[PDB]
RNA sequence: GCGGGGUGGAGCAGCCUGGUAGCUCGUCGGGCUCAUAACCCGAAGGUCGUCGGUUCAAAUCCGGCCCCCGCAACCA
RNA sequence: AGGACCGAACCGACUAAUGUUGAAAAAUUAGCGGAUGACUUGUGGCUGGGGGUGAAAGGCCAAUCAAACCGGGAGAUAGCU
RNA sequence: GCUCGCCGGAAGACCAAGGGUUCCUGUCCAACGUUAAUCGGGGCAGGGUGAGUCGACCCCUAAGGCGAGGCCGAAAGGCGUAGUCGAUGGGAAACAGGUUAAUAUUCCUGUACUUGGUGUUACUGCGAAGGGGGGACGGAGAAGGCUAUGUUGGCCGGGCGACGGUUGUCCCGGUUUAAGCGUGUAGGCUGGUUUUCCAGGCAAAUCCGGAAAAUCAAGGCUGAGGCGUGAUGACGAGGCACUACGGUGCUGAAGCAACAAAUGCCCUGCUUCCAGGAAAAGCCUCUAAGCAUCAGGUAACAUCAAAUCGUACCCCAAACCGACACAGGUGGUCAGGUAGAGAAUACCAAGGCGCUUGAGAGAACUCGGGUGAAGGAACUAGGCAAAAUGGUGCCGUAACUUCGGGAGAAGGCACGCUGAUAUGUAGGUGAGGUCCCUCGCGGAUGGAGCUGAAAUCAGUCGAAGAUACCAGCUGGCUGCAACUGUUUAUUAAAAACACAGCACUGUGCAAACACGAAAGUGGACGUAUACGGUGUGACGCCUGCCCGGUGCCGGAAGGUUAAUU
RNA sequence: AAUUCCUUGUCGGGUAAGUUCCGACCUGCACGAAUGGCGUAAUGAUGGCCAGGCUGUCUCCACCCGAGACUCAGUGAAAUU
RNA sequence: AUGUUCUAACGUUGACCCGUAAUCCGGGUUGCGGACAGUGUCUGGUGGGUAGUUUGACUGGGGCGGUCU
């Protein structure tokens, strides 16, 4: 059966990538939180 | 002409077609075309604002001349064309200077007929004049509401206005709705009725024919649950409330006009 | 289980708010008509479901009984 | 010609049996319906939570829906076990 | 290695998306692998991806995103103009053969092509942020013409058979060749050409549009295939020599014709329909400011350049999405034989596999099948399940009907093979010859060969000829919904929802209405034959009484009544 | 009657026998005219009922072919307590 | 307090010019409306459109009936 995760690198990057995060105040707050937590990988960008 | 289809299938049994042999079979005049992509009834917030709009055939927009302000230069009708964007047919006209334009096709207009606009035009179907220059009692269409703005009234298939009176700066019009309205005498109008009066005799015949026209299904409020619509609910077919819109306003008689700015122009409401 | 009703021959008031029975039709007697119906004039006819209670006094107020209407009679 | 007919691909899901610590958190086998259309499908896009979207079943909105998920108010409150 | 079985519109091949070294070699077998493992998509080490032409990037835009200023909003922010991004779409150019363990349109061999720079020559009106053309567009249908492809003959090379027969009307194999460049064909479309004018194309224009005149009739455009060349080559059975016996080396015949034939191509065609079918650039042309012996344009030669990034491998799957080496899911392309209407089905080809526990036995019982005496729904909530029906041609066919239907109604009959008609017919295809021409890829004639139904008559075998696979059960009365469709992903597919039709009612355009503290946006580039709401639900015959209640609509004297004062 | 309690109403049909079905009747507990009335050809994986064929559905099971179960070697669970 | 008339506030989702290569916006000219419309504060009405909540106990189970000083 067709499951929920149907990968597309273009949609991944546009939805959740670094530039998408940077484009809004709330996205920049995500990055700030993740830096503060000390995450190795800030975003899905690869 | 109105033709009833033979019942060779249940979707055809009730179809009634309006077939006009005068209409151009070829492609439209390309310099007067532009794209018009569809909305689904969604505004710039992305939300549905008008329900029941979606799909149907792709359509090019034909630039129609509703202003008719190329005065003093005769034009000849080249051909009548189907316009997907409206009920009336349109006519491609060629002005003597070599310009082509589309106009709404009046009743009786055919290829080779000559038309003209301006103050000194003849009182003949398809000619456009200021209503100051048009006799009282005349039937007109494509009527301007403000001078120079372009025709806004009586543009649907088979429609027309009657000039009932002239009083100084204003003329009184009887509109198709039955309303009596004042309009400035400087406003232009085109003599005659809009053509294609058999438009209203068509019978679509089947559900899919409405889908082709981009109309999506209406679900009755009483078929819903209470959370969805005021009529929703009930064990079985129940109602027991005053009919309302989906947003709760009474929908059988309650008046909704509220425009004190334009009230002065309305001599008598449609009734 | 809970409301309601039993009043001249018929249908219906009067009950609450104790003392007092009305209305329309029917009945009977006289008229009018050749007669009948119509119509006119004059009358008679319910102690009020039954049984008790209460009261100076009960259609009336209270209770039983009988009869006739409703409604209710459910969830596993 | 046709929301025509019969029938593969394709889309679907009417019946039975199996399975039910499954081969599978919805399938398989045998039959079954549509199959030029209100059809089907790829790629991108848009609509956001009392909000969307709904040929309307309270359906669906990431195996979650009579109000998603995540984090916070937060050690809510619990005459109850 | 030999045999056997399985797939073959896939269980073969090639991709994209996704993944990321799983690719190839050596080595190891602890763990991983539902068993063992010397094996591996496992561990370790080394190797492997080569481009002017393929793809990205790049140029151009769609939906949409962002958005200078702007408009709006307590703030955060929202919306949007000029712009700028954004493919799933438009835009230059390469093919055949050979090669690695592992890449190849990338390497090599042969033969091509495209766009730009720069220079010498010869001419010469060039010039855009503007005008115009073009790009550039639907569904269905019907053919003709072709080709891929196959079949058979001929030709060439081999054979003459483990058991009766087999030098033939016999058996096996091969019979292949590109882009490009020349030709301009079947066919499609279109009158040319020259002058004069001119309220148009934001200004001009010689361009486009329009108008009036000559002149003449073939001008042009587009186009599959074929043919020629490319190619005296490449490839080629098979033989021969080595061998590291895995493979390398060497050589090399024939290389044709007829017929059949796509769902491909001509064809973005043509015919027809109504629901009326992207954009922008490249491209072609016109001029404005400007520039003018300068640039610039065009031609011909000559050179130079064409960067960067991807390129292994899987890819209907053990490599992706499903926690698994999971009976699930996953877009595009290729499309051999016989039988067949067929991409169904059966058996096969090329190609690929036997599904990573086996060995015995032959209990009950469970699962999936086969057959069944006599009966024949007696079973059961219910013919649930199974059984049965099934093809093609012909004959034949009821009520009722909206005249289409019902209808494949029902029911029936024929059917293999062999001969004859006719050593292969009707048909299709058509060589040579014979002629004709505005001599071509031309016409007419002509019929050689090739292919080939269908029927009748006569025989003949079997229990049975639609022999398998495949492939409707049928009729009668009745409720409900007109119909096709939609629905509770995962216990409900329905009588529910929708629907064409009907009606009521709002709405005069800055429409009502909806989303939005707003600006705006949808409605709609629509205008009352239009839009929105609500009920009803094809069609036929119809849809009676009640305005007291409760809503709504209208009125507006009187009473009552807010802030205010 | 997708509506009817009483109710398996009553009468007729069909069956040897019919609480279902079909046709009537009218006594409508509690039908009824766009929350439409009554018809209706065609349509339906729609509900009821009847027949022909056909049968392991059944009287009433029998036998066979395979995959398990059973024994052997290897690997090696689970709920529960 | 009505009625008219006016223009000069204010409106314009008329036309035309300009910024400007621009259907935004703004400025200009004009036309048409015009002290109306519309907005702010105050105020009456309406308001399941939406929100927060309430809807007793006893009871030979609960409901229903009855009760409660
Ligand atoms: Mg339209
Ligand atoms: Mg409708
Ligand atoms: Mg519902
Ligand atoms: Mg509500
Ligand atoms: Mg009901
Ligand atoms: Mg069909
Ligand atoms: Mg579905
Ligand atoms: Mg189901
Ligand atoms: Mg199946
Ligand atoms: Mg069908
Ligand atoms: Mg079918
Ligand atoms: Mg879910
Ligand atoms: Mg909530
Ligand atoms: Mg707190
Ligand atoms: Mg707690
Ligand atoms: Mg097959
Ligand atoms: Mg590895
Ligand atoms: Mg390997
Ligand atoms: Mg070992
Ligand atoms: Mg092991
Ligand atoms: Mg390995
Ligand atoms: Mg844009
Ligand atoms: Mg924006
Ligand atoms: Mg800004
Ligand atoms: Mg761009
Ligand atoms: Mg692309
Ligand atoms: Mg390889
Ligand atoms: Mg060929
Ligand atoms: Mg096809
Ligand atoms: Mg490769
Ligand atoms: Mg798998
Ligand atoms: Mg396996
Ligand atoms: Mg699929
Ligand atoms: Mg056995
Ligand atoms: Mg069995
Ligand atoms: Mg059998
Ligand atoms: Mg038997
Ligand atoms: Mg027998
Ligand atoms: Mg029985
Ligand atoms: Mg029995
Ligand atoms: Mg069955
Ligand atoms: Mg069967
Ligand atoms: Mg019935
Ligand atoms: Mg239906
Ligand atoms: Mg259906
Ligand atoms: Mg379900
Ligand atoms: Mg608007
Ligand atoms: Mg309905
Ligand atoms: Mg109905
Ligand atoms: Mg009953
Ligand atoms: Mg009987
Ligand atoms: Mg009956
Ligand atoms: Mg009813
Ligand atoms: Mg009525
Ligand atoms: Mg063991
Ligand atoms: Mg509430
Ligand atoms: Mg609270
Ligand atoms: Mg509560
Ligand atoms: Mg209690």
């Amino acid at each position: 059966m067709k499951r929920t995760f149907q990968p597309s690198v273009l949609k991944r990057n546009r939805s959740h990538g670094f530039r998408a995060r940077m484009a809004t105040k709330n996205g920049r707050q995500v990055l700030a939180r993740r830096r503060a937590k000390g995450r190795a990988r800030l975003t899905v960008s690869k | 002409a109105v033709v009833k289809c033979k019942p060779t299938s249940p979707g055809r049994r009730h179809v009634v077609k309006v077939v006009n042999p005068e209409l151009h079979k070829g492609k439209p005049f390309a310099p007067l075309l532009e794209k018009n992509s569809k909305s689904g009834g969604r505004n710039n917030n992305g939300r549905i604002t008008t329900r029941h709009i979606g799909g149907g055939h792709k359509q090019a927009y034909r630039i129609v001349d509703f202003k008719r302000n190329k005065d003093g230069i005769p034009a000849v009708v080249e051909r009548l064309e189907y316009d997907p964007n409206r009920s009336a047919n349109i006519a491609l006209v060629l002005y003597k200077d070599g310009e082509r334009r589309y106009i709404l096709a009046p009743k009786g207009l055919k290829a080779g007929d000559q038309i003209q606009s301006g103050v000194d035009a003849a009182i003949k179907p398809g000619n456009t004049l200021p209503m100051r220059n048009i006799p009282v009692g005349s039937t007109v269409h494509n009527v301007e509401m403000k001078p120079g703005k372009g025709g806004q009234l009586a543009r649907s298939a088979g429609t027309y206005v009657q000039i009932v009176a002239r009083d100084g700066a204003y003329v009184t019009l009887r509109l198709r709705s039955g309303e009596m309205r004042k309009v400035e005498a400087d406003c232009r109008a085109t003599l005659g009725e809009v053509g294609n009066a058999e438009h209203m005799l068509r019978v679509l015949g089947k559900a899919g024919a409405a889908r082709w026209r981009g109309v999506r299904p209406t679900v009755r409020g009483t078929a819903m649950n209470p959370v969805d619509h005021p009529h929703g609910g009930g064990e079985g077919r129940n109602f027991g409330k005053h009919p309302v819109t989906p947003w709760g306003v009474q929908t059988k008689g309650k008046k909704t006009r509220s425009n004190k700015r334009t009230d002065k122009f309305i001599v008598r409401r449609r009734s």
